[PDB]
C-alpha cells in the first residue's frame, strides 16, 4: 500500500519530467519546414 | 448460473461459418496469380 | 431644484447622443474631415464640462 | 482594406495583425464596452432591485460584488444605502464614454501604424525586446491594482466578513497573514475532497495577506522584465509571433475560468453564502438540519436512531472521529459555513449542544437555506427539481459557475486553435500542404 | 435614486446595446459589402 | 412601457442612422 | 460457460486489432 | 547523445504509430486504462453503492451479459474524495468501495486529453493545416461532461455515468427524471447536430458516389478502378452539382467542395458543444423549461398540456429512484 | 483585543472581559459604548483562531466558539435589549467548564 | 410595388379577424377558454367508438353549461 | 408564370396565419 504511493509518485513524476524537456528542447525545430 | 443450453453452439456456428466464408473467399484472393 | 438639474442633466444625453452621430461622421469623409471640423475640440471640452455638472450638483440636489 | 491583401470577411480581424495604430483602436474600444456594460448591468439591477428582500432572491448578479467590498451593506447584510452602488456604475458608464471615444480615435483619425507617431509605443511582433519591455508595465500596473485591492482591506472602510463572532458581516483587517509557509504552501494542498486547492481560504485575511504578495511579486515582474530580456531556452521555445502571444493568453484566461467556475460554486469565504445565497453543498446541508430541528423540538429523540434504510434517521458517525448528518447529504460533510461550525462540537456536531446553542438568526437563516436549494429552469421553473409550479428561482450563484464555466471550455478550444494556427504560420506551411514538394511524399515508408 | 426617478427606457435597456455592436458590425459590413 | 416602448425605439437608432448618414457622404470604411 | 464465450468473442477482437494494425499490406503511390 | 538522439526517436514520423510528446502520457496512461479497466470490468467485487444495503455485481463474472454488466462508479460514502489505493484501508475495502472506476475515469480523460493534443502534435510534423484537434474537442467535450464535470454538480461520482451499455440507459433516464433534459433546448439543438450530421454524411456520401468517372468494366468492382495517389477528380462535380441543382432549387447547391465540407463539418460539431454544454448547465441544476400548467380554465381545472404528461412521467421516475 | 501569545492566556484573558460585561448598570454613562467596544474585541478575537487548525479540533477551543457565537450572535439582530438573564448564566456555566477543561488540555 | 399595399393589409386583417371574431372556433371545433367541463363534473369528455362519434362528441358538447 | 405560382400559393397563406398567431396572443 504504502510502498505502492511512493511508486506511482515516482514513476509518473518521471514521464511528466520526461515530457516537458521535449517541447522545453527545441521543438519548433522539429518539422518539416522553417 | 443457468443458461439457455444450447445457445453455446449459436454463437460457434454464428462465428465461424461467417468467419470461415470470409477466409475460403481470401485464401483463394491470395492465390490469384 | 432637480429639476433644474434634470433638465440639465437630460441635456448631457441631447448633446452627446449627437455627438455620437458626429464624431463619426466627422471622420467619414476624409475631405475637411479634420479640416473644417474643430467642432470636436469645440464641443469635446464644452462636453466634458457636462458630465461634472451630473455628480457635484446631485451630491448636494438628492 | 478589403481581401485583396488580407484573408476572408468573415475573420476579416485579424487583418490588424499587423497594424498596431489600428490594433490599440480595437482594444481601447472593446474595454470600452466592457466597462459600459458593468455600469449599466449596475443601474440596470438598482432600478429593478428591492432593498428589504435579500440579495439572491432579487436575481441579482452583481450588487453582490460591490457590497461585498463592502460599501452599503451594513451588518446583518442590511443593505443600508444604495446611493454607493449608484455612483460605481454611473462612473464606470462615464469612464466608458472616453474609451471608446479614444477606441475610434485610433480606429480611424488615428495614424495607421504606429512605428513612427512615437517608436517608444511601436512595437513589432516578432521583436522578443520592446514587447517583452511592455508586458513588464502591465504586470506592473495589474499588480498596482491587486495592492489597492489592500487599500480597501486595511484602510479604506473594511471588505466583508464571511465569519463574524457574530453576524458574520463588516470587519477591517488589522495584521495580514504573510509567509510562505501558509501562502506558497497554501496551494500546494490537494485539489480533491476535503481540500480545496486555492477553493479552502477559510480566513478572510488569507486573500489579503496573499495579495500582498502578488502585489509584490508583479512589482518584482515589471521591474524583472523591464531590465531583462528573454534567455536561451525561453528563445529556443515559446514561438514568438503575433499570434501565440494570444494563444498563450487564452491557455491561461482559460484555466482562469475553471477556477473562477469553482470558486462561485464551493466557496463561502469570499462570496457569503448571505447575499450570493447558499453554496450548494451548504443547501442540503442546512435543509438537512432544519429538519432534524422540527423533529428534535417535540417530542422526539434522533441521536441515537436507524432510518429505513440502515444508516440512522439523522446523525452518522463518519470513520473520522467527527459524527455528520445523514441522507444524501453524508457526501458533504465537509462543508463548513458560517452558522454550522460553531453548532459543531470538538469532534463532529454535540447533540446535546446543537438543542440549545441555537440562536434566532441561526435556525431561522439555516431555514431561509432551505427554501432555495440551487436549483430551478432557464424560464426560472424552481422549488425543487421535480417540485411542480413553487418557489420559482435560480440562485445567482448558479448562474455564474455555470456561465463562465462554458466561457471558460471554449477558451480552452480557442488555445488550442490559436497555438494551432501560430505555430504553423511561423512554421509557414499553415497556408496549406505544398503542391510542389509534399513533406510526406519523400520519406520513408513503412 | 428619485433625482433620476424617471428615464424608463434608458435604464430599463442599456444592456441590450453592446449586443447591438455586433450587429452593427454586419450592417457596417452590407454596406462595405464584403 | 409603450410610452417607455416608443422612449427605447427612440433611443439607440444611431446605428442604422450612422451609417446612412455616412453611405450618403461617402466617407470610409 | 456464459462468461467464457464473452472474454473469448472479446479476444478475437483484440487478436483482430494488434493483427489489423501491423500487417496491413501498405498501400503503395502510383 | 543519447537524449538528443532519443528525443529524435519519439519526435520521429517513420514509427508505424506516431507518438509524440503527448504520447508520453497518452500511451502509459490508456494502456493503464484498459488493463485496469477489462480486468475490472470482468471481476468486480460486487461494489457498493451505498453503504447501507444494497451491493451491485456489474461484474461480467457473476451472471451478466455485456449488456447488463458495467464498472460500478464510486460510491456515496466516498463523496468526491480522491480515493486512490494507498489511501483506502484494505485492498478489498479499495474495491468495496468503487475505486476501480474513480482509477480508470481519471487515466481515461487525462489520457483522452494528451490524445487530442497528440492529433495535433503529429498534424504539425507533416506539414499540414492542423484543425482536427478542434473537431476532436466535441467528444472530448462530452466525455468531460458526462464524466468528470456533472458529478462535481452532483458532489459525488456515484451520480457521475456507470460506464457500461446497461449502466449508461440507467444514466440518462434517472437524468430524465431530475433535470428533463429532453425539453431542454441545448441537447434539443444536439439532436439536431447528430441527425444532420448522419444526415449530411448520407447525402455528401451518395452524391460523390453517384457520380463516377468510370475506370472499370462492369464485372470487375466499381471500386478498383480508383487507383490510390490519382491525379484525376475520381468524380464530377458538374454532373453532381445540378443533380442536387436540379433536385432542389440550383441556388442552394454549394459550388465549392471547400466550402462544402467544411459546412460538413460545422453542423455536427457545433451541435455537440451544446450538449457538453447541456450537461453542464444541467449538473448545476439549471434545468430545461418544462411548460407546466401553460392552459388553465376559467374553473380552475387543468387542461393538462402534453408536457405535464412528461412532467408526470419524470415525476414518476424520480419517486422510483429513490 | 491586545492580544497576543499562544491561545490560552489570551483565552482566559478574553473571559475577564466576557463574563464581566454581562451584567452592568444600563443607566451608566456608557454600558452600551463599552459593551460596544467590548465585543468588537471577539471580532479581532475570533477572527485569528479561525486561522487555527489545531484548536479546530479538540473541545476546549471549540467549546469558545460555542459560546462567542452565543453571545456575540445577539448583537447583529438587536443589540440594544440587553440578553435574557438564561442566555447571561449559561455563558459563564461554559466559560467555568472551558477554562478547566481548556487546562484539561495542557496538563492532560 | 404596386397592389403589396393592398393586397397584403387586407388580407392579413382576415385572420385578425377569425381570431377575434372566434369564428376559427367553431369551424375547428376548438374548445372555448371556458369550455371544457360543463357543470362541474370534472371528467375527459373522451369520445369513444365508432359509427358513432359525429352522435357521442355531440353528447358531451351538447351540455357545455 | 411557373416561378409566381410558387410563392403566391404558398407564402399568401403565411400571411393569413400570422393573422391568427398575433391576434390570438392578445386573447385570454
Ligand atoms: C474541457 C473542460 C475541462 C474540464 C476538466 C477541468 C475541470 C477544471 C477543474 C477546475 C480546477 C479547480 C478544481 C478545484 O478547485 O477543485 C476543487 C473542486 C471542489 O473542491 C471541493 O472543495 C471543498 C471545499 O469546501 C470547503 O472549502 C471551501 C474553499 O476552501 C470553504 O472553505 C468552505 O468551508 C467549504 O466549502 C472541499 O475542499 C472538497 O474536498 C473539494 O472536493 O474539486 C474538483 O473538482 C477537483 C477535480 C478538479 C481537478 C482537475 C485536475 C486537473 C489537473
Ligand atoms: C481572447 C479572445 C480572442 C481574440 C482576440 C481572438 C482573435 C482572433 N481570432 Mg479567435 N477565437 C477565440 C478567442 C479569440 N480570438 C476563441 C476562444 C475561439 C474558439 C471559439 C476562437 C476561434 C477562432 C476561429 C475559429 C477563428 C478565429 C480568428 C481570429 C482572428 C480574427 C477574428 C475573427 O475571426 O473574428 C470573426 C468574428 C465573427 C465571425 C463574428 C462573430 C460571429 C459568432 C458566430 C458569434 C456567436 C457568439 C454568440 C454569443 C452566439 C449567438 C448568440 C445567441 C443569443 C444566439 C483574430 C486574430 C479567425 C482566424 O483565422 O484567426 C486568424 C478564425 O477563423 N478565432
Ligand atoms: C466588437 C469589437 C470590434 C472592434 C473594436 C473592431 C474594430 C475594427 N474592425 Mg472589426 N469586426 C468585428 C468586431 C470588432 N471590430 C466583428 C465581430 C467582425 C465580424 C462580423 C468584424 C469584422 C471586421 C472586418 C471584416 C474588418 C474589420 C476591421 C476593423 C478595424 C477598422 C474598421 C473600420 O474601418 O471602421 C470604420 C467604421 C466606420 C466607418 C463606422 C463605424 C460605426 C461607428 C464607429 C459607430 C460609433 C460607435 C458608437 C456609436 C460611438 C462611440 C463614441 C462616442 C463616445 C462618441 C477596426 C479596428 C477592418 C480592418 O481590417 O481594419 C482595418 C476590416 O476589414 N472588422
Ligand atoms: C491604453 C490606451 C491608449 C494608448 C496606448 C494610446 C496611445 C497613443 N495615443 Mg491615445 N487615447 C486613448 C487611449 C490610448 N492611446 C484614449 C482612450 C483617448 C481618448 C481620451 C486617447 C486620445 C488621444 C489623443 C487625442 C491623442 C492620442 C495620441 C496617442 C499616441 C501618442 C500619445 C503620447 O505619447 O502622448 C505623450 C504624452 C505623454 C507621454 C504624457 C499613442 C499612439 C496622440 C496621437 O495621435 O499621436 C500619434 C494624440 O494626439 N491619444
Ligand atoms: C503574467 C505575467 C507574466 C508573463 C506573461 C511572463 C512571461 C515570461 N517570463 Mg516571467 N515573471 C512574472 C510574470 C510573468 N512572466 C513574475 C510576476 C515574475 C516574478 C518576478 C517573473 C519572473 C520571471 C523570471 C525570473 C524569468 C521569467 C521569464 C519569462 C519568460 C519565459 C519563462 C516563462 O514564461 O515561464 C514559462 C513556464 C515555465 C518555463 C515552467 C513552468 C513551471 C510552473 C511555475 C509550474 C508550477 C507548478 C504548477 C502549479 C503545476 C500545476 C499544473 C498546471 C496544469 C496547473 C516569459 C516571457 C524568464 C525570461 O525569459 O526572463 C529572462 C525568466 O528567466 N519570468
Ligand atoms: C487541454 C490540454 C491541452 C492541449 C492538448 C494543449 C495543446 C498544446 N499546447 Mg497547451 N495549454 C493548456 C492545455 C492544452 N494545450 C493549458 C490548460 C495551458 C495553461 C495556460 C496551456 C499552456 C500552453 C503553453 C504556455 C504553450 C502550450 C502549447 C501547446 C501546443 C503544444 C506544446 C505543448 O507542450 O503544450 C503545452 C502542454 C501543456 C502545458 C500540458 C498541459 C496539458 C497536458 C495535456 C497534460 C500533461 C500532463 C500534466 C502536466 C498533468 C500531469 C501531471 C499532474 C498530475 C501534475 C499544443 C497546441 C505551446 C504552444 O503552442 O505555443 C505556441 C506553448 O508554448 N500550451
Ligand atoms: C392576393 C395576393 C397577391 C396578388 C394578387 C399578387 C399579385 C401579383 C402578380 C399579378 C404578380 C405577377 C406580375 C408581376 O410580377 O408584376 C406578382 C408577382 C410577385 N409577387 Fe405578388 N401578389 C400577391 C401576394 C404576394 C405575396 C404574399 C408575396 C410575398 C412575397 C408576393 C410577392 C411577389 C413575388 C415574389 C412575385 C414574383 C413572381 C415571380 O417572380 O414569378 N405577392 N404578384
Ligand atoms: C459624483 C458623481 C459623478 C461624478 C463623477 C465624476 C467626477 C466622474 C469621474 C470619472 C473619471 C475619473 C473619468 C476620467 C477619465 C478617465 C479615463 C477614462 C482615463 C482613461 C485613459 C487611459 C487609460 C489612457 C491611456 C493611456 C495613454 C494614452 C498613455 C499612457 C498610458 C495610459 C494607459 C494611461 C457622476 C457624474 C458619475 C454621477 C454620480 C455621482
Ligand atoms: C469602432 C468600430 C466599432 C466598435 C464600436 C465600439 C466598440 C463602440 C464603443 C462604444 C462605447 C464603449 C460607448 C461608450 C460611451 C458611453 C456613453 C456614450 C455614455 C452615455 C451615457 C451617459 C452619459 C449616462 C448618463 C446618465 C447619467 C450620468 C446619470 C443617470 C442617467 C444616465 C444613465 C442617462 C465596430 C466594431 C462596431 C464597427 C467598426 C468601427
Ligand atoms: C495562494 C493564495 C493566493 C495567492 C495567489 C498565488 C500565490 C497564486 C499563485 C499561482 C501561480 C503563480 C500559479 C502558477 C501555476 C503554473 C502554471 C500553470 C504556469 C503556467 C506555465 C506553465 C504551465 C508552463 C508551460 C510549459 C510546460 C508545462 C511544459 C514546457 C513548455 C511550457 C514552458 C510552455 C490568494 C491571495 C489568491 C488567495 C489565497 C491563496
Ligand atoms: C442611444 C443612447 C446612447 C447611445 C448608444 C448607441 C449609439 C448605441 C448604438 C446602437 C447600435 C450599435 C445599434 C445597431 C443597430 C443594429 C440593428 C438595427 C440590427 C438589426 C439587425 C440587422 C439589420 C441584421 C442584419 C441581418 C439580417 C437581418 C439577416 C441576415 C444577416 C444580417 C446580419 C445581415 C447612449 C449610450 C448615449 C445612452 C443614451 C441613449
Ligand atoms: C488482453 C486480453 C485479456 C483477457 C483476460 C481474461 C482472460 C482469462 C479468461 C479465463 C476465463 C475463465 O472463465 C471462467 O469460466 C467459468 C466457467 O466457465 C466461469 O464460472 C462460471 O461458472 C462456474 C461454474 O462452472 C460458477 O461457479 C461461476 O460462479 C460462474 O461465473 C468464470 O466466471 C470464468 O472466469
Ligand atoms: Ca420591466
Ligand atoms: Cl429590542
Ligand atoms: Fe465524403
Amino acid at each position: 500500500m504504502e510502498t505502492l504511493k511512493i511508486t506511482v509518485y515516482i514513476v509518473v513524476t518521471f514521464f511528466v519530467l520526461l515530457f516537458v524537456f521535449g517541447f522545453l528542447s527545441g521543438d519548433p525545430a522539429r518539422n518539416p519546414k522553417r | 448460473m443457468e443458461v439457455n443450453q444450447l445457445g453455446l453452439i449459436a454463437t460457434a456456428l454464428f462465428v465461424l461459418v461467417p468467419s470461415v466464408f470470409l477466409i475460403i473467399l481470401y485464401v483463394q484472393t491470395e492465390s490469384q496469380q | 431644484m432637480t429639476i433644474l438639474f434634470q433638465l440639465a442633466l437630460a441635456a448631457l444625453v441631447i448633446l452627446s447622443f449627437v455627438m455620437v452621430i458626429g464624431v463619426p461622421v466627422a471622420y467619414a469623409s476624409p475631405q475637411d474631415w479634420d479640416r473644417s471640423k474643430q467642432l470636436i475640440f469645440l464641443g469635446s471640452g464644452l462636453w466634458i464640462a457636462l458630465v461634472l455638472v451630473v455628480g457635484v450638483l446631485n451630491f448636494f440636489v438628492v | 482594406d478589403q481581401e485583396s491583401s488580407g484573408f476572408a470577411w468573415w475573420a476579416g480581424n485579424a487583418r490588424l495583425i499587423n497594424l498596431s495604430g489600428k490594433l490599440l483602436g480595437a482594444h481601447v474600444a472593446h474595454a470600452g464596452l466592457i466597462v459600459f456594460w458593468a455600469g449599466a448591468m449596475t443601474l440596470f439591477e438598482l432600478a429593478h432591485f428591492i432593498p428589504e428582500k435579500p440579495m439572491y432572491e432579487q436575481g441579482l448578479i452583481l450588487i453582490p460584488h460591490i457590497a461585498t467590498l463592502g460599501w452599503g451593506v451594513g451588518p446583518g447584510g442590511e443593505v443600508v444605502d444604495t446611493f454607493p452602488f449608484f455612483v460605481v456604475g454611473v462612473v464606470h458608464l462615464i469612464s466608458s464614454a472616453v474609451l471608446g471615444f479614444g477606441g475610434v480615435y485610433h480606429a480611424i483619425r488615428g495614424p495607421e501604424t504606429l512605428e513612427e507617431y512615437s517608436s517608444f509605443f511601436g512595437y513589432d511582433w516578432k521583436d522578443k525586446n520592446k514587447m517583452t519591455t511592455i508586458l513588464g508595465f502591465h504586470l506592473i500596473v495589474l499588480g498596482i491594482g491587486a495592492l489597492l485591492l489592500v487599500a480597501k482591506a486595511m484602510f479604506f472602510g473594511g471588505l466583508y466578513d464571511t465569519w463574524a463572532p457574530g453576524g458574520g458581516d463588516v470587519r477591517v483587517i488589522t495584521n495580514p497573514t504573510l509567509d510562505p509557509r501558509v501562502i506558497f504552501g497554501y496551494l500546494l494542498k490537494s485539489p480533491f475532497g476535503g481540500e480545496g486547492w486555492i477553493v479552502s481560504v477559510n480566513n478572510l485575511e488569507d486573500v489579503v495577506g496573499g495579495h500582498i504578495w502578488i502585489g509584490l511579486i508583479c512589482i518584482a515582474g515589471g521591474i524583472w522584465h523591464i531590465l531583462t530580456t528573454p534567455f536561451g531556452w525561453a528563445r529556443r521555445a515559446f514561438i514568438w509571433s503575433g499570434e501565440a502571444y494570444l494563444s498563450y493568453s487564452l491557455g491561461a484566461l482559460s484555466m482562469m475560468g475553471f477556477i473562477a467556475t469553482c470558486f462561485v460554486w464551493f466557496n463561502n469565504t469570499v462570496y457569503p453564502s448571505e447575499f450570493y445565497g447558499p453554496t450548494g453543498p451548504e443547501a442540503s446541508q442546512a435543509q438537512a438540519m432544519t429538519f432534524l430541528i422540527r423533529d428534535q423540538k417535540l417530542g422526539a429523540n434522533v441521536g441515537s436512531a436507524q432510518g429505513p434504510t440502515g444508516l440512522g434517521k439523522y446523525l452518522m458517525r463518519s470513520p473520522t472521529g467527527e459524527i455528520i448528518f445523514g441522507g444524501e447529504t453524508m457526501r458533504f460533510w465537509d462543508f463548513r459555513g458560517p452558522w454550522l461550525e460553531p453548532l459543531r462540537g470538538p469532534n463532529g456536531l454535540d447533540l446535546n449542544k446543537i438543542k440549545n446553542d441555537i440562536q434566532p438568526w441561526q435556525e431561522r437563516r439555516a431555514a431561509e437555506y432551505m427554501t432555495h436549494a440551487p436549483l430551478g429552469s432557464l424560464n426560472s421553473v424552481g422549488g425543487v427539481a421535480t417540485e411542480i409550479n413553487s418557489v420559482n428561482f435560480v440562485s445567482p450563484r448558479s448562474w455564474l459557475a455555470t456561465s463562465h464555466f462554458v466561457l471558460a471550455f471554449f477558451f480552452l478550444v480557442g488555445h488550442l486553435w490559436h497555438a494551432g494556427r501560430a505555430r504553423a504560420a511561423a512554421a509557414g506551411f499553415e497556408k496549406g500542404i505544398d503542391r510542389e514538394s509534399e513533406p510526406v511524399l519523400s520519406m520513408p515508408s513503412l | 435614486p428619485e433625482a433620476y426617478a424617471i428615464f424608463d427606457p434608458l435604464v430599463d435597456v442599456l444592456p441590450v446595446i453592446p449586443v447591438l455592436f455586433l450587429a452593427l458590425a454586419f450592417v457596417w459590413q452590407a454596406a462595405v459589402g464584403f | 412601457v409603450i410610452a417607455q416602448l416608443t422612449m427605447i425605439a427612440m433611443i439607440g437608432i444611431a446605428g442604422p442612422m450612422i451609417i446612412f448618414l455616412l453611405a450618403v457622404r461617402r466617407g470610409n470604411l | 460457460m456464459e462468461t467464457i464465450t464473452y472474454v473469448f468473442i472479446f479476444a478475437c477482437i483484440i487478436a483482430l486489432f494488434f493483427f489489423a494494425i501491423f500487417f496491413r499490406e501498405p498501400p503503395r503511390i502510383t | 547523445n543519447l537524449w538528443e538522439r532519443f528525443c529524435n526517436w519519439v519526435t520521429s514520423t517513420d514509427n508505424r504509430l506516431y507518438v509524440g510528446w503527448f504520447g508520453v502520457i497518452m500511451i502509459p496512461t490508456l494502456l493503464a486504462a484498459t488493463i485496469c479497466f477489462v480486468i475490472a470490468f470482468i471481476a468486480a467485487p460486487p461494489v457498493d453503492i451505498d453503504g447501507i444495503r444494497e451491493p451491485v455485481s456489474g461484474s461480467l463474472l457473476y451472471g451478466n451479459n455485456i449488456i447488463t454488466g458495467a464498472v460500478v462508479p464510486s460510491s456515496n460514502a466516498i463523496g468526491l474524495h480522491f480515493y486512490p489505493i494507498w489511501e483506502a484501508a484494505s485492498l478489498d475495502e479499495w474495491l468495496y468501495n468503487g475505486g476501480p472506476y474513480q482509477l480508470i475515469i481519471f487515466h481515461f480523460l487525462l489520457g483522452a486529453s494528451c490524445y487530442m493534443g497528440r492529433q495535433w502534435e503529429l498534424s504539425y510534423r507533416l506539414g499540414m493545416r492542423p484543425w482536427i484537434c478542434v473537431a476532436y474537442s466535441a467528444p472530448l467535450a462530452s466525455a468531460f461532461a458526462v464524466f468528470l464535470i456533472y458529478p462535481i454538480g452532483q458532489g459525488s461520482f456515484s451520480d457521475g455515468m456507470p460506464l457500461g451499455i446497461s449502466g449508461t440507459f440507467n444514466f440518462m433516464i434517472v437524468f430524465q427524471a431530475e433535470h428533463n433534459i429532453l425539453m431542454h433546448p441545448f441537447h434539443q439543438l444536439g439532436v439536431a447536430g447528430v441527425f444532420g450530421g448522419a444526415l449530411f454524411c448520407a447525402m455528401h456520401g451518395s452524391l460523390v458516389t453517384s457520380s463516377l468517372i468510370r475506370e472499370t468494366t462492369e464485372t470487375e468492382s466499381a471500386n478498383y478502378g480508383y487507383k490510390f495517389g490519382q491525379e484525376e477528380e475520381t468524380y464530377n462535380i458538374v454532373a453532381a452539382h445540378g443533380y442536387f441543382g436540379r433536385l432542389i432549387f440550383q441556388y442552394a447547391s454549394f459550388n465549392n467542395s471547400r466550402s462544402l465540407h467544411f459546412f460538413l463539418a460545422a453542423w455536427p460539431v457545433v451541435g455537440v458543444w451544446f450538449t457538453a454544454l447541456g450537461i453542464s448547465t444541467m449538473a448545476f441544476n439549471l434545468n430545461g423549461f418544462n411548460f407546466n400548467h401553460s392552459v388553465i380554465d376559467a374553473k380552475g381545472n387543468v387542461i393538462n398540456t402534453w408536457a405535464d404528461i412528461i412532467n408526470r412521467a419524470n415525476l414518476g421516475m424520480e419517486v422510483m429512484h429513490e | 483585543t491586545g492580544l497576543t501569545g499562544n491561545f490560552r492566556e489570551d483565552t482566559l484573558a478574553l473571559i475577564s472581559s466576557l463574563r464581566e460585561a454581562i451584567a452592568l448598570p444600563e443607566n451608566d454613562p456608557n454600558k452600551k459604548a463599552a459593551q460596544a467596544e467590548a465585543r468588537k474585541k471577539l471580532n479581532d478575537f475570533f477572527a485569528l483562531y479561525r486561522r487555527d487548525d489545531s484548536l479546530r479540533s479538540l473541545s476546549s477551543f471549540m467549546t469558545m466558539q460555542t459560546a462567542l457565537n452565543s453571545l456575540a450572535g445577539h448583537y447583529s439582530s438587536y443589540p440594544n435589549r440587553p440578553l435574557p438573564e438564561k442566555l447571561k448564566a449559561r455563558l459563564e456555566q461554559e466559560f467555568k467548564q472551558v477554562e478547566l477543561a481548556l487546562d484539561r488540555e495542557a496538563k492532560s | 410595388w404596386v397592389i403589396h399595399s393592398i393586397t397584403i393589409p387586407a388580407l392579413f386583417i382576415a385572420g385578425w379577424l377569425f381570431v377575434s371574431t372566434g369564428l376559427a372556433y367553431d369551424v375547428f371545433g376548438t374548445p372555448r377558454p371556458d369550455s371544457y367541463y360543463a357543470q362541474e363534473q370534472r371528467s375527459i369528455p373522451l369520445v369513444t367508438d365508432r359509427f358513432e362519434a359525429k352522435q357521442q362528441v355531440e353528447t358531451f358538447l351538447e351540455q357545455l353549461k | 408564370t411557373v416561378r409566381w405560382v410558387a410563392v403566391h400559393t404558398l407564402a399568401v397563406p403565411t400571411i393569413f396565419f400570422l393573422g391568427a398567431i398575433a391576434a390570438m396572443q392578445f386573447i385570454q
